[PDB]
């Protein structure tokens, strides 16, 4: 019935600065009450969502003064003061008026942080795994800000995006970076029918592609 | 018993007890329909039950969507209930209490402000919003209110030398002229206006040991709108570090005549301290009661056993222990609070002669209650029931009329009207 | 101390259902609403349903209706959901947590994975994953291990036992058909390579494995 | 019970002034008999003095002009003397202006002890508003006036005994020693300080405002754990210890955790030897405390009043009603717990509030007391209760209800907040009793009657109405006859010795409902006889004879229910004044009206 709306999925922030979130609802939460019924909550990584307002304006206990909540009728934000390295997370809003309560898709919190380029290395599929029947070729990309970067896989020197399965860390709270791994997958007889493997980073820390590359004849 | 010295009419064996017998002598039921007298002209026209309003304990069922009207919220049932009463047999009725789970919440903030306070002033800068936004954990509407209090301003209790009486402590403390009470702000739901006019009131000093907010509490409970008390459930936190005047004290000073649980404000100032006595324990009891005012007694831990004593001779009252830098306010509110709801209690109104009432309680975890204690049940959490068996007699037939007495749970305006008819006249 | 705490981990089979349990302490079961929430990673949090321990009331989200089924035992203070006719829709995280209509959701359980995957248990190929020629964007090399064909998650991975933890990379497991597939990489200073020896060591306890790999030059 | 509740004296002084605060007895030498009333809001003519106070004598004896007051003080307010003029001096040392002058009223002999309880004085030193109290005293029937004011000494500000406020309570003992009540020294911890006459003489120069008593008694200051104890609230005195010199019995209503205790203190050494605790919290226990013997076996008895009392009623509603706790003194010592309670019944009539003995009020063997509650009775006017004392100590029913006659004001009454009883003021031996009512600026002087009691009997010899058997006759016609008879026995020492009743004989007394009477006199042949006997204190039986008859009639109708014969007498309404003009009263317990029968077959 309701939907919530959390435009911005989400926003790199340097420590220190103050930050608002904003959250819309279709349909207006105030009451009769004058009680306006808009949840805030709050997910850090790997742990289970934690009350920080309620009915709209209200800190939750233990929750810092630094968090504040306001809104219209159907416009809402949520203020952080002085962002710290444990207020990183999602942030969602919840409608506790009609049924069924709905939740805002979150926005995710991150730092920001001087940009950084990916540390690429490219590695071969190993003796173990072709024994078997398999073929790999892994791309490591580590250590690089912004969280935004994409890798294109090349064979022989065309692209080719059909073994490929990747997977990103959550931002580092060591250095607030973040690192990738991509993963193609082939089978040994396909792989056996090919000469050079590459994968080409293109991150915003340049204009042209980070390119590692393996040539499976070169010795 | 009946078996001996009682004979007379016909309205007379009727109001003899539960046995005696009268065929159409008054000795014994066993005796008299033991021997020959045919049970079809004989007289026994008995008491009876007759629930009329009887609106149910709300339940529930519309689940947490549901942000009910206070209006609508129904605690106690029944709510009218007749009961047809005959001499010597009890007409007994049970009550069902059930503890909802929110309800606006007034709570006035009345305190000390002799110098020894000044600490405490200096933390309470800024407990409007900070004790707001905890109330609300609890309650969906709630206001504040702030009065504060030193003594009666007469020989003996504050010395009355030009100096003092401007300035009753030392060069260097700041004291402000010694006052009876002053209402600093009446029940808002601006905590922030709260936060800054407590932050405008200045630290005052008086003589003797005891204060006299006796004086205050009673202006406090009386002075209804003036204070801005709705009919919700009413807190009144009295927090100080000394013990209390009451009635007899005022002698002392002249004061004799006993106060009279009026009103006498002016720009929100009591100005009868001259002139009535402090009120007795029992006077605050009544008015206290009368005006649903549960009270919280934080005060600090040298005057516990006596804050403790006092508690107990407060119906709906409740002791905790204030830091002398008062920075434990919040936590003591809530743990008084808690308890508090967490209890009912049960009384009635005046009954008429020859009539009495008596209780039983069933309470949680089996527990029930007898004879002072048929009254009381603790340990009720939200959405609880709990029942009591109420339970009421009779002598002779005294008035031909009837009687509204209200059977009520100590801090809810929600009452059980119980009307008595008195069968008297022959069938 | 109120606490909610959830029965842990469970693999499922499409089709099948299971029920899972939300146990609480530190305040009176029947004064509250549990509330259901689920977790998909890709669609946030999503109301299930609530109901009240001592009663019979229960509010649906109906979208789940029959396939969401809400109970309680009062005697043992445990909330209990039932979800049937599992699919790969139902793979998620779910919540209980605690609700009033004035204050809703102030303390939640810990959490219960469901998968719906009708694959078996299976131990994970430890494939090494040393460099194709010596390169560097510092002094610096990067070794790695691939861990793949495995099922369920967990796998933990360490490397020399665990006295190497500075600049490892362990990326979350993804899907590879119906088992799991994940990678890790560690950076060492190239003096101390292949000077001295780095290990990757990978345990799957689900089926008690302890395979190390030794990761040779080539 | 036997008091002239019908027609007492209300003397009163002037408006607003609280004549009647406190209330007592004087007799200088023997028998110059008048009343003492405190008004200590009462203006005066001393220079520059708003409302000093002043205490009022009324002599006894019928007078154009009620009340005048005696001059203790007709100065006004000492000067600072360290400056009287030098640069800037104006100083009063002392202020008795509001002092409440009168407040508390003793007299022993020709002594007479006034005090101001709320008097207060600058010091000597750095400025001060010590309310020190003082009283005066007068010696030998006003020849000489002394100033007493212990408190005010070397030891200046509420920290030792600037706020003592000596006075508050006082009482005189047998030998005329001062004992004092001071609620306020070394922070409200409270003092009693006591003094002879003599010494108080010795010691007195004005010219100084520091006088030490030499011998002076008084109660030692304590740990600050004992402040805001009140000890002194009240006094009263009696003997407790084994010797012959009175002690000392002390409110102590605010003393331990503010339930009260009383102590008793040892006459010739100020030294604790008994405490009282009170029952429950801010209950008055000591606001007031009387020693009296009230069970007759010589020993003094201790009464103690708590007045704000709080009890439950049979329904369990709260309500103030005030409660008085009678100890008792027994050869081994005096019960640590009361032998009896009397509690108030009317809500907020402070019932523990005042206390006196009243001596043997209806002479019978036993001292009894009166006990007031300020604020009872249908309208809050206020009521005093008069409670006989007995053999199994006191009794625990009121033989006397005291209530004012006249109408409510706006402004309470407190009738029954001072009392003072236990002495003689006209020629009986009868004791007396005065109850201020300074609400209203009134006192009332009741004074106890002389009592009589008789019993009466009455027996008819032929029991039976024989209707056929006629053995006397009237007109003609034979009548049955019967023999009706009654005696009587009266007595009662004080009251003259032959004592005029009246005596009323009722034949049919129910039939005599508009109905049929059926058995007449044979002297008048009538149905009732009323007589005057003139019956003498402690004689004989003294009957008379005489002959009812049954009807000559075979045309009453009511053959079947029994003639029945009342007798009801009382003492004369008439030619009774004796000493002063004051009727004698029939004992409440002796029946004044007798019932009896006559059959038919
Ligand atoms: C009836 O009820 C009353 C009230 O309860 C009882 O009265 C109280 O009894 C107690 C017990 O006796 C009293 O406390 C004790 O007081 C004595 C005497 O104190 C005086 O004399 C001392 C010896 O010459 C002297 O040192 C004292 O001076 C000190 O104290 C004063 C005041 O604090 C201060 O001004 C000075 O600077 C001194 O420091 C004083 O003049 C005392 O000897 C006792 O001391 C014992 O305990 C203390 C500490 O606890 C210890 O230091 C000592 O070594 C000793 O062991 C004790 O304090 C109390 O004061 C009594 N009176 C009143 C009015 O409150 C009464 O007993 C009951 N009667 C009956 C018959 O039961
Ligand atoms: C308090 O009262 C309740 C109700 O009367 C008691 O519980 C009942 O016990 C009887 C006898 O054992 C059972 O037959 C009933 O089934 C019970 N009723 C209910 C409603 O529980 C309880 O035993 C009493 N408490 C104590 C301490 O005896
Ligand atoms: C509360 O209830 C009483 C009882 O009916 C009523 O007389 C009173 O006016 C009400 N007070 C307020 C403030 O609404
Ligand atoms: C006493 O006199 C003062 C000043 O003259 C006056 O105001 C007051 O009314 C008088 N009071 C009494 C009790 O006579
Ligand atoms: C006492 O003095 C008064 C005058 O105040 C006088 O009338 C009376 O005669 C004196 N009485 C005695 C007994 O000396
Ligand atoms: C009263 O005091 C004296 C000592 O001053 C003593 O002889 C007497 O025994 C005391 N009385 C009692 C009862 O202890
Ligand atoms: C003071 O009162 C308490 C409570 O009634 C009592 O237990 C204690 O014994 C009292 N103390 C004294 C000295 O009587
Ligand atoms: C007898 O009683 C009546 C009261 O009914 C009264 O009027 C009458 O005076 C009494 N007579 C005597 C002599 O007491
Ligand atoms: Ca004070
Ligand atoms: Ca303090
Ligand atoms: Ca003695
Ligand atoms: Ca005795
Ligand atoms: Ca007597
Ligand atoms: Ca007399
Ligand atoms: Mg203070």
């Amino acid at each position: 019935d309701i939907v919530m709306t959390q435009a911005t999925p989400s926003i790199p922030v340097t420590p220190g600065e103050s930050v608002s979130i904003s959250c819309r609802s279709n349909k207006s939460l105030l009451h009769s009450n004058g009680n306006t019924y808009l949840y805030w909550f709050l997910q850090r990584p790997g742990q289970s969502p934690r009350l920080l307002i309620f009915r709209m304006s209200n800190l939750a206990s233990g929750v810092p003064d630094r968090f504040s909540g306001s809104g219209s009728g159907t416009a809402f934000t949520l203020r952080i003061s002085r962002v710290e390295a444990a207020d990183v997370g999602i942030y969602f809003c919840l409608q506790h008026l009609e049924y069924p309560f709905t939740f805002g898709a979150g926005t995710k919190l991150e730092l920001k942080r001087a940009d950084a380029a990916p540390t690429v290395s490219i590695f071969p599929p190993s003796s173990e795994q072709l024994t078997s029947g398999g073929a790999s070729v892994v791309c490591f990309l580590n250590n690089f800000y912004p969280k935004d970067i994409n890798v294109k896989w090349k064979i022989d020197g065309s692209e080719r995006q059909n073994g490929v399965l990747n997977s990103w860390t959550d931002q580092d709270s060591k250095d607030s970076t973040y690192s990738m791994s991509s993963t193609l997958t082939l089978t040994k007889d396909e792989y056996e029918r090919h000469n050079s493997y590459t994968c080409e980073a293109t991150h915003k820390t340049s204009t042209s592609p980070i390119v590692k590359s393996f040539n499976r004849n070169e010795c | 018993r009946c078996l001996k010295a009682n004979a007379k009419s016909c309205g007379e064996c009727i109001q003899a007890g539960p046995n005696c017998g009268w065929c159409t002598r008054c000795d014994d039921l066993e005796a008299l329909k033991k021997k020959g007298c045919p049970p079809d002209d004989i007289e026994n026209p008995r008491g009876s039950k007759d629930i009329k309003k009887n609106k149910n304990v709300t339940n529930r069922s519309k689940g947490t969507a549901e942000k009910l009207k206070p209006e609508d919220i129904h605690q106690i049932q029944p709510q009218q209930l007749v009961l047809r009463l005959r001499s010597g047999e009890p007409q007994t009725f049970t009550l069902k209490f059930k503890r909802a789970e929110d309800y606006p919440i007034d709570l006035y903030y009345l305190m000390d402000l002799s110098y020894s306070m000044k600490d405490d002033l200096e933390n309470v800068k800024s407990l409007g919003t900070d004790l707001m936004n905890e109330m609300r954990r609890i309650t969906s509407d709630f206001r504040i209110g702030f009065g504060s209090f030193v003594e009666k301003t007469v020989m003996p209790y504050i010395s009355t030398t030009p100096a003092k009486l401007r300035n009753p402590c030392t060069s260097e403390q700041n004291c402000t002229t010694p006052f009876s009470y002053k209402n600093v702000l009446s029940l808002t739901n601006k905590g922030e206006v709260f936060n800054e006019l407590v932050g405008k009131q200045r630290i005052s000093g008086n003589l003797d040991s005891p204060e006299g907010g006796f004086d205050a509490i009673m202006q406090v409970a009386v002075c209804g709108s003036l204070i801005g008390w709705r009919n919700v459930t009413r807190l009144l936190v009295f927090s100080t570090d000394a013990g209390f005047h009451f009635a007899g004290d005022g002698k002392l000073g002249g004061i004799v005549l006993p106060n009279d649980g009026q009103c006498h404000l002016e720009n929100n100032m009591y100005t009868m301290s001259h002139y009535y006595d402090y009120p007795s324990i029992a006077h605050l009891v009544q008015k206290l009661s009368e005006n649903n005012i549960q009270t919280i007694f934080a005060v600090t831990e040298e005057f516990q056993p006596v804050y403790k004593e006092l508690k107990n001779l407060i119906p709906k009252s409740a002791v905790g222990t204030l830091s002398a830098n008062s920075s434990n306010v919040i936590q003591l509110i809530i743990d008084a609070y808690n308890s508090l709801s967490s209890e009912v209690i049960l009384e009635n109104g005046k009954l008429s002669e020859g009539v009495t009432i008596s209780y039983k309680s069933y309470c949680k975890n089996g527990v029930n209650g007898t004879g002072e204690n048929g009254r009381k049940c603790s340990n009720i959490s939200i959405g609880d029931e709990v029942q009591f068996e109420i339970s009421i007699t009779s002598n002779k037939c005294p008035k031909k009329d009837s009687d509204s007495f209200k059977i009520r749970p100590l801090g809810f305006t929600e009452e059980v009207e119980v009307i008595l008819q008195y069968i008297c006249e022959c069938e | 101390q109120v606490h909610l705490q959830q029965s842990g981990a469970e693999l499922m089979k499409p089709g099948a259902s299971v029920k899972i349990s939300c146990k609480a302490t530190g305040y009176t079961f029947t004064s509250y609403w549990i509330e259901w929430v689920k977790q998909r990673p890709g669609h946030g949090l999503e109301w299930l349903g609530e109901i009240l321990p001592g009663s019979g009331y229960i509010h649906y989200n109906e979208k789940f209706k029959g396939k969401a089924t809400f109970t309680t035992d009062t005697s043992s203070n445990t909330a209990y959901m039932q979800l049937s006719s599992l699919t790969s829709e139902d793979s998620a995280v779910y919540y209980c947590s605690r609700a009033l209509a004035l204050y809703a959701m102030d303390y939640w359980g810990q959490g219960t994975s469901v998968t719906v995957s009708s694959a078996k248990t299976t131990p994970p190929s430890v494939y090494p994953l040393a460099p194709g020629s010596a390169a560097q964007t510092n002094s610096m090399v990067t070794l790695g291990c691939l861990v793949k064909g495995y099922f369920p998650e967990p796998v933990t991975v360490t490397w020399n036992s665990g006295s190497l933890s500075s600049g490892v990379h362990t990326f979350p497991a993804v899907l590879q058909s119906d088992l799991y597939t994940l990678s890790s990489s560690v950076t060492v200073p190239s003096s101390t390579w292949p000077s001295e020896t780095v290990t990757c060591n990978v345990a799957h306890p689900a089926s008690s494995t302890k395979v190390d790999k030794k990761i040779v030059p080539r | 019970f036997n008091l002239d509740a019908e027609a007492p004296a209300v003397l009163s002084g002037p408006p607003g002034s609280f004549f009647g605060f406190s209330v007592e007895f004087y007799r200088p030498g023997t028998d110059g008999v008048s009343v003492l009333v405190g008004a200590p809001k009462a203006n005066t003519s001393q220079p520059g003095v708003l409302q000093g106070g002043a205490v009022y004598l009324c002599p006894w004896g019928a007078s154009p002009t009620q009340c005048t007051p005696i001059e203790f003080d007709s100065k006004g307010s000492r000067l600072l003397e360290s400056s009287l003029s030098s640069s800037e001096g104006e100083e009063p040392v002392e202020y008795k202006s509001l002092q409440w002058f009168g407040a508390t009223v003793r007299a022993h002999g020709s002594s007479i002890l006034a005090c101001a309880p709320l008097y207060s004085w600058r010091t000597e030193k750095e400025p001060l508003s010590d309310p020190v109290g003082t009283c005066y005293l007068s010696t030998d029937n006003f020849t000489r006036i002394l100033e007493y004011a212990p408190c005010r000494s070397d030891f200046s500000w509420a920290a030792g005994q600037g706020y003592c406020q000596g006075g508050f309570s006082a009482e005189f003992t047998k030998t005329g020693r001062v004992v004092l009540g001071g609620p306020g020294s070394y922070f409200w911890q409270g003092q009693i300080l006591s003094a002879t006459q003599e010494q108080i003489a010795e010691s007195y120069y004005p010219e100084y405002l520091i006088n030490l008593v030499q011998g002076q008694l008084q109660t030692r200051q304590a740990s600050s754990i004992y402040d805001d104890s009140y000890l002194g609230y009240s006094v009263a005195v009696g003997e407790f210890s084994g010797d012959d010199t009175e002690d000392f019995v002390a409110g102590v209503p605010k003393g331990n955790l503010t339930y009260g205790y009383v102590t008793i203190l040892n006459g010739s050494d100020i030294r604790s030897l008994y405490n009282f605790s009170g029952e429950q919290m801010a209950s008055y226990f000591g606001y007031a405390v009387a020693a009296t013997d009230v069970n007759g076996d010589g020993l003094d008895d201790l009464l103690v009043g708590a007045p704000l009392l709080m009890d439950r009623t049979p329904d369990g509603r709260p309500q103030e009603v005030g409660r008085v706790y009678v100890y008792l003194q027994h050869p081994a010592g005096i019960e640590p717990t009361p032998t009896l309670t009397l509690t108030g019944h009317d809500e907020f009539g402070r019932f523990g509030s005042s206390l006196t003995p009243l001596g043997d009020l209806d002479q019978d063997g036993y001292n009894d007391v009166a006990i007031g509650a300020p604020f009872g009775g249908e309208t809050q006017q206020g009521v005093v209760f008069v409670f006989p004392g007995g053999p199994g100590g006191l009794g625990s029913k009121p033989s006397q209800v005291l209530q004012p006659l006249w109408a409510a004001s706006h402004t309470p009454d407190f009738f029954g907040s001072a009392l003072r009883g236990g002495r003689d003021l006209d020629g009986n031996g009868y004791p007396d009793l005065i109850v201020g009512s300074f609400g209203v600026d009134k006192a009332v002087v009741y004074r106890g009657r002389p009592i009589v009691s008789a019993s009466a009997s009455l027996t008819i010899f032929p029991a039976m109405f024989n209707p056929e058997e006629r053995s006397c006759s009237l007109e003609g016609n034979p009548v049955a006859c019967i023999n009706l008879s009654f005696c009587l026995n009266a007595s009662g020492k004080h009251v003259a010795d032959s004592i005029g009743f009246t005596v009323e004989l009722q034949l049919d007394w129910q039939k005599q409902k508009g109905g049929v009477r059926r058995a007449l006199f044979l002297a008048s042949r009538q149905a009732t006889l009323t007589q005057t006997l003139l019956i003498q204190n402690g004689a004989r039986e003294d009957c008379r004879e005489m002959k009812i008859y049954l009807r000559n009639e075979s045309e009453f109708r009511d053959k079947l229910s029994p003639i029945h014969i009342a007798l009801n007498f009382s003492l004369d309404p008439q030619a009774p004044v004796d000493s002063h003009g004051l009727r004698p009263a029939l004992h409440y317990q002796s029946k004044s009206r007798i019932e009896d029968k006559a059959q038919i077959l």
